[PDB]
């Protein structure tokens, strides 16, 4: 129920030793020889009541309360109560044996945390870290995971909720022991678990703010100390993040329920970034932990990251479910809150279009995945599950469930359901119980939609029937759906195409259009799959069939992830893309028209007009540009009208010019190959003349788009590889890239263009390159440690690019990865090394077999012995799973 | 443009303005030769402003003055079209010819580096004042008035800086040597007598008199001496009774 932790002596020596006075509530639990979670630490006494007794070390197992030397009068007696308190005992509370339940005690024991404790960045201030901050250490220890064992000796389970106090020395404190402040923190009312009990020792500077805002820096587009916190810096970043986080926190707090936190401030620790820690936003105890990205490209990235972090922290810590399989529920609520707040605050690329693009990307990335309801356990699994496909799959299920009927039952059901669990079941929640209550209070069923939706889905055939009834004006029509389809059970121990993943067909909306593409709606029940319906009351094709009845175009929720297929492709795509009062319908019609066939001059003029329309945003303009780029010819190659029109139109800027320059640059310089004079003049003229019409401060978009366009032009147009100065163009591009990189990385300062330029140049070159200077250049740069963002990029690029010979490459890479351990070098070196080796070495069964064969042929040098004998904490778990999967 | 210029200026300041030992001479010579052999005149304004500020707020030791004089001599001797429009020989040559605390406070007696630096400053300032065809060096009246006012006001930088600067500027600019060397009538006795101040530097006074007599001692002088004999009675007998002027001229001409 209570806890008195006393830590100290953590800085300088990078250690943390102190006593621990745990106060049980637990009431029952197990008692006696408790299995306290610990790591590579040093024990320090273990008294209890009177003296001590036997106890095991090691999984810790300290014995307590075993003999009959204690007294049972305290547990057998009872005090007076009021308001029907009861508080009765029984044989467990009394009886006369060990491991009694419903008993109260108070244990104490001193612990010592050395510098060899895995799972906590320790960097004392004494000629061991760096010249910056010499009188201040840095031992930030993660919390979301299993760091409790390495930070102290206690339980690390999730089925036991109990409170604890935070009275450490680094209420209100000041002078206590000379230069020590006894920081007392009650918190004996609300209780938590063991997985969220860390000690992130970071900077003391707290750059918090409030929430009152209206203009300040030309904005925009009962509180708490919001903002962030850095090492005496991050003024502008703390201001912007304080205003945005203040408005979002106020809206979420006023549209959600409650919140027991008052320190809505992040931080910029030096140990960033990390996989499941410094990724976007960390959730600890009224304090955010963000990486060093104050001058990076934000907009939708920083916005979606902050919104998802706030929603996840407000919906992932308020309800404590008994089952850890609530990833779809927490991710769904967080995605809904972040989507509503972002839609009510941000509005430039169309919220509906952004949601549609996210759903399409989630479907494409989930077409070949596994299952949602995985088998639960332990930071790599949490980070992968939280940043995998669950976030993109929870939005579709949440939107489908919330759109299956009325929104009143969903909003009122969730708001009223949250108060029941938040008022009376803090550690008794259940995802199955919540889903059952929601389905029972709002319509029913949902089993086939939840299980079937989380299993798999697909579709690739849609037939339509047309029937004209002139005797009574009955325009019958048919709609049929068909498909042509030919660790989770240890990576699927067997198989199975489905066969029918989508059970119920859900709602079948029939938005039939009248003559000249009108806007008629229809509510088709459908339900059962493979059914029929019935309805009633150069341009030779369009001229002869201008208006006959009703051109019922495609939809309205995509119950079976959905491809369109029906007659009138050109007429339906043109009428739907040129006459439609829905952003989703316009985008779908534009995509279908760009992916199908139509006219040449008409399609180019209509596409240019629609892409240049003021009503269109980044999604419409980018969609039209992508379609015109993929189809810049009815049957030839390039389109002079489309290319000349885009170049002439392209010649505060803002999202229009920023989004048009990137799409036109990465899409313009494609294959080409032939005509090295014109191609080299356009690509070289754009690269050397970049920002030659409106150069200012916004250079990240032009740098990324320019690097991508150059890499795509040199790779696509230089893949084969001089009758047209091909060698001169290649040498000029290589010299220009080398001089630009040496100038931007030598007598300059950057970090948002050097990595993209180096990666784009290396990826564009690759084969037929310099044999061999990659190893000496990367080894010299990494050895010299130039710029914080350069070593990881060079190591990952070299490890992911090499392959031939490989003489001593495994030993050099192993020593470099084992010696360069920190934050971006450790995380980026481990993740980038594993992903680079796997991608470089290698349908699934065939690939795995090939990799195994390659490993067998090159079994020499592994470790395994060494790599595994060195991997600890996160590297021990991740290296254990990955190592076991590679063995 | 704003990035390369700042990078070069800072690289020279950290460099150039820095110091070393084994690579100090090689770095200074390589930098002066490179800046005075390649590159361009884009770094002429920054280098002139930094050199003028450091030379105007420094004046310490003899190493800084020698390095600045060598760099200015190399850049000015191998520069583009910017020195004439910027006009720097007036302030640079004026401060270098008016300096005295650098040597005095930094090796006053036996200021060999001060003498060599004075000769080099007289050569550079002389060439800068002589590189004029129409009006690129109209500082003759200001320099003459400044030297006359300084000599008639006190003994600032006495005695060799003003004589070397004026002698070099007049000799190099004489394209005016007679008017510059004459000026007035009785000037030697009036200058020495007006100054003096119990000059305890016998070797310095004798060296200055001998240097002035040798520098003043020639087509007209050779023709007049060969046709007569330097006018022993006229110069003697006639003229004034300058013991140092007549004795120095006779001893130097004998």
């Amino acid at each position: 129920a209570h806890q008195k932790v006393q830590l100290d002596v953590d800085l300088a020596t990078q250690t943390v030793n102190g006593e621990t006075e745990l106060t049980i509530f637990a009431t029952d639990p197990s008692l006696s020889k408790v299995r306290l979670d610990a790591r590579c630490m040093q024990i320090h006494e273990v008294s209890v009541n009177l003296i001590k007794a036997n106890f095991i070390a090691a999984n810790l197992t300290v014995y307590l309360p075993e003999n009959l030397r204690l007294r049972p009068h305290d547990l057998s007696n009872t005090y007076s109560p009021v308001s029907n308190y009861n508080s009765p005992l029984t044989s467990n509370s009394a009886l006369m044996n060990s491991d009694r339940l419903y008993t109260p005690f108070v244990l104490k024991i001193n612990y010592s945390l050395r510098v060899p404790k895995n799972g906590i960045i320790f960097n004392g201030g004494s000629h061991t870290t760096i010249e910056k901050t010499q009188w201040f250490c840095h031992t930030i220890n993660n919390d979301i995971g299993c760091s409790a064992s390495s930070w102290m000796p206690c339980i690390d389970n999730f089925y036991e909720k109990y409170t604890w106090e935070l009275q450490l020395i680094v209420e209100s404190p000041h002078i206590l022991d000379h230069s020590k402040k006894v920081v007392s923190v009650q918190l004996y009312n609300n209780p938590v678990a063991a997985h969220h009990i860390g000690f992130f020792v970071g900077p003391f500077e707290q750059l918090p703010a409030s929430t009152f805002k209206f203009q300040d820096q030309s904005h925009p587009k009962a509180a708490v100390a919001a903002r962030v916190y850095f090492l005496p810096s991050q003024k502008e970043m703390v201001l912007n993040t304080c205003l945005a986080l203040y408005k979002n926190l106020d809206f979420y707090s006023k549209e959600f329920g409650s919140y027991p936190f008052s320190t809505y401030s992040m931080v910029f620790v030096d140990n960033l970034p990390t996989q499941y820690s410094s990724f976007a936003g960390i959730s600890g105890i009224s304090s955010e932990v963000l990486y060093d990205s104050g001058l990076v490209e934000p907009m939708f990235p920083v916005t979606e990251l902050l919104s998802l972090i706030v929603a996840e922290q407000w919906s992932g810590i308020n309800i404590v479910p008994k089952s850890l399989n609530d990833y779809w529920c927490v991710i769904g609520i967080a995605h809904f809150m972040a989507g509503q707040f972002l839609k009510k605050l941000f509005g430039f690329n169309n919220y509906k279009f952004v949601i549609k693009q996210r759903s399409d990307r989630i479907c494409r990335e989930d077409i070949g995945k596994a299952p949602l309801a995985n088998q639960h356990f332990r930071f790599p699994v949490n980070d992968a599950t939280d940043f995998k496909f669950i976030r993109l799959k929870a939005p579709l299920v949440l939107f489908i469930l919330d759109r299956r009927m009325t929104k009143t039952d969903r909003s009122f059901g969730l708001s009223r359901v949250i108060p029941k669990i938040f008022a009376a079941n803090g550690n008794c929640l259940s995802t199955s119980h919540f889903q059952h209550v929601c389905e029972k209070v709002a319509h029913h069923k949902l089993d086939s939609f939840f299980n079937n939706w989380v299993h798999n889905s697909g579709t690739p055939v849609l037939r339509v029937t047309q029937r004209f009834n002139k005797k009574r004006m009955f325009i019958e029509m048919g709609i049929r759906q068909v498909q042509g389809y030919e660790e989770a059970c240890q990576h699927v121990d067997q198989t199975g195409p489905g066969v029918t993943s989508q059970i119920f067909t859900g709602p079948m909306t029939i938005r039939i259009h009248e003559a000249d593409g009108t806007p008629y709606e229809h509510i088709v029940d459908l339900k059962e799959g493979f059914t029929k319906l019935d309805i009633q009351y150069a341009e030779g094709e369009e001229a002869r069939t201008q208006d006959a009845a009703e051109w019922i175009r495609i939809d309205a929720d995509f119950e079976w992830i959905c491809q369109i297929h029906l007659n009138q492709p050109d007429y339906m795509y043109q009428s739907q893309l040129q006459q439609d009062r829905d952003v989703e319908a316009q985008l779908d019609s534009v995509n279908f028209f760009s992916n199908s066939l139509r006219p040449n001059v008409f399609y180019s003029s209509v596409l240019v007009r629609t892409l240049m329309d003021n009503r269109y945003f980044y999604g419409v303009r980018c969609e039209a540009a992508k379609g015109l780029a993929r189809l810049s010819k009815e049957e030839n190659n390039h389109i002079g009208l489309h290319h000349l029109l885009k170049t002439l139109k392209q010649a505060f800027q803002r999202l229009f010019i920023q989004e048009t320059i990137p799409a036109a640059l990465s899409t313009i310089k494609i294959k080409d190959s032939d005509l090295f004079l014109n191609l080299r003049r356009i690509l070289l003229r754009l690269l050397q003349y970049n920002d030659n019409l409106n150069n200012d401060f916004n250079d990240c978009f032009y740098v990324c788009s320019l690097i991508r366009a150059l890499a795509n032009t040199i790779v696509e147009a230089g893949m084969v590889l001089l009758d047209d100065r091909i060698n001169n163009i290649n040498r000029e591009t290589v010299i220009e890239f080398n001089r630009r990189l040496q100038l931007d990385a030598a007598d300059v300062s950057y970090h948002t263009c050097i990595s993209d330029t180096i990666l784009n140049e290396k990826v564009r070159l690759g084969s037929e390159g310099l044999i061999n200077f990659r190893f000496p250049e990367l080894l010299q740069f990494t050895q010299e440690k130039y710029s914080v963002y350069v070593r990881l990029a060079g190591f990952r690029g070299l490890l992911l690019l090499g392959g031939l010979k490989n003489k001593s490459i495994l030993h050099y890479f192993f020593s470099t990865a084992k010696l360069e351990l920190s934050a971006l070098f450790k995380r980026g070196l481990i993740d980038h090394f594993l992903e680079a080796v796997g991608v470089a070495a290698l349908x699934x069964x065939x690939x795995x077999x090939x990799x195994x064969x390659x490993x067998x042929x090159x079994x020499x040098x592994x470790x395994x012995x060494x790599x595994x004998x060195x991997x600890x904490x996160x590297x021990x778990x991740x290296x254990x799973x990955x190592x076991x999967x590679x063995x | 443009s704003r990035e390369l210029q700042l990078y070069f200026d800072k690289i020279v300041e950290v460099l150039l303005n820095q110091e070393e030992t084994k690579e100090a001479e090689l770095l200074r010579n390589s930098a002066l030769q490179s800046v005075r052999a390649d590159p361009g005149l884009q770094l002429v304004p920054y280098f002139i402003q930094f050199i003028s500020e450091t030379i105007t707020k420094n004046l310490k030791n003899i190493s800084l003055l020698s390095t600045m004089l060598e760099l200015i001599y190399s850049l000015l001797m191998n520069e583009s079209l910017f020195l004439e429009p910027y006009v720097a020989i007036i302030p640079c040559i004026l401060t270098l010819l008016l300096a005295k605390k650098i040597g005095n406070v930094d090796d006053e007696l036996q200021k060999q580096q001060q003498l060599a630096l004075r000769e080099l400053s007289a050569s550079l300032l002389e060439r800068v004042i002589e590189d004029f065809g129409s009006s690129y060096s109209t500082l003759k009246p200001r320099i003459t008035r400044t030297l006359l006012r300084a000599f008639v006001s006190v003994n600032n930088t006495t005695p060799g800086t003003q004589y070397g600067a004026l002698l070099g500027l007049r000799g190099l600019g004489s394209e005016v040597i007679r008017i510059v060397v004459l000026g007035n009538v009785i000037n030697w006795s009036s200058t020495f007598l007006e100054k003096l101040q119990q000059e305890d530097q016998v070797f310095l006074i004798d060296t200055l008199i001998e240097t002035l007599r040798v520098l003043t001692k020639g087509i007209d002088n050779e023709r007049l001496k060969q046709r007569v004999g330097d006018l022993i009675a006229d110069r003697i007998q006639a003229c004034d009774d300058a013991q140092d002027i007549y004795w120095g001229i006779f001893f130097g001409e004998v």
